[PDB]
């Protein structure tokens, strides 16, 4: 039964979800996936914004491609595999500079930068899990 | 189009509110959270109901957003002591407001529905 009871709890939380992301987004096309779901839940834990920039994310365009995109706010030389929940949601036209610097090495936290100290902000105000707020700040 | 209903409820009166009544709301409230927005949680007590702000992303397309907001003001309008107040602002205005304080600002920035 374990496996059954969780198996049905798991299926319960999604229905839940896509029901809403349907609600969302009635134009569609498809049942959503995983990523999906996780664009919308990324964009309400991070107040609607951009982590990186802290630019709105327009919710009507979340799923146009390129928009906005899932990143690993680290790189795998700090998560061997999958030990992390570190996906952040950032918009298309900010990540690029990044490349495998972590946060911390990205926005000049050693000088404490003004731009460190709001990265470091949005991070702490956002509804990430706690042990995900500390991942992301090395 | 995007909006949120906001919705502030609080316990007037010392002839304190029943734990049923308690129940009722937070199963109102509950209906509409998903692990979307897993933070709105609402439970049967003080801490999670007295004098707080909830914020529910409704696309008003949908007929959910009136539906939504004529259950919990019919449920105010059946209790004694239990004060809710509802104000709509569009998401596009609330994303862009801080977050500290967020959804008090966006009651203070918003149109206001109703209040009981």
């Amino acid at each position: 039964g374990e496996i059954e009871k969780r198996q049905e709890e798991n299926r319960k939380d999604r229905e839940k979800a896509a029901a809403k992301f349907r609600e969302y987004f009635p134009n569609f096309v498809g049942e959503p996936k995983s990523k999906d779901i996780l664009k919308l839940r990324l964009y309400e834990q991070q107040h609607g914004k951009c982590l990186y920039s802290g630019k709105e994310i327009n919710l009507g365009r979340l799923n146009e491609k390129g928009y906005v995109e899932i990143d690993h706010a680290l790189p795998f030389s700090r998560t061997w595999d999958d030990s992390f929940n570190n996906k952040v949601l950032v918009l298309g036209s900010e990540n690029q500079n990044k490349g495998n610097q972590t946060p911390y090495e990205y926005f000049n936290g050693k000088d404490n930068s003004r731009e460190w100290q709001e990265f470091k902000a949005r991070v702490e105000t956002s509804r990430f899990p706690r042990s995900k707020k500390q991942r992301i700040l090395l | 189009a995007f909006k949120r209903a906001i919705i502030f409820t609080s316990f007037n009166g010392f002839e304190k509110v029943s734990r049923t009544e308690k129940r009722r709301l937070a199963k109102i409230i509950n209906a509409r959270v998903s692990i979307i927005d897993e933070y709105l949680r609402a439970k049967d007590t003080n801490a999670s109901l007295d004098g707080q702000y909830r914020a529910f992303l409704f696309n008003d397309e949908s007929p959910a957003m009136t539906e939504f907001l004529a259950k919990l003001k019919a449920f105010a309008e059946s209790c004694t002591g239990i004060s809710i107040d509802a104000w709509e602002i569009e998401e596009s205005e609330y994303v862009r407001l801080p977050v500290e304080r967020r959804d008090f600002l966006a009651a203070a920035n918003g149109k206001e529905i109703f209040k009981i």
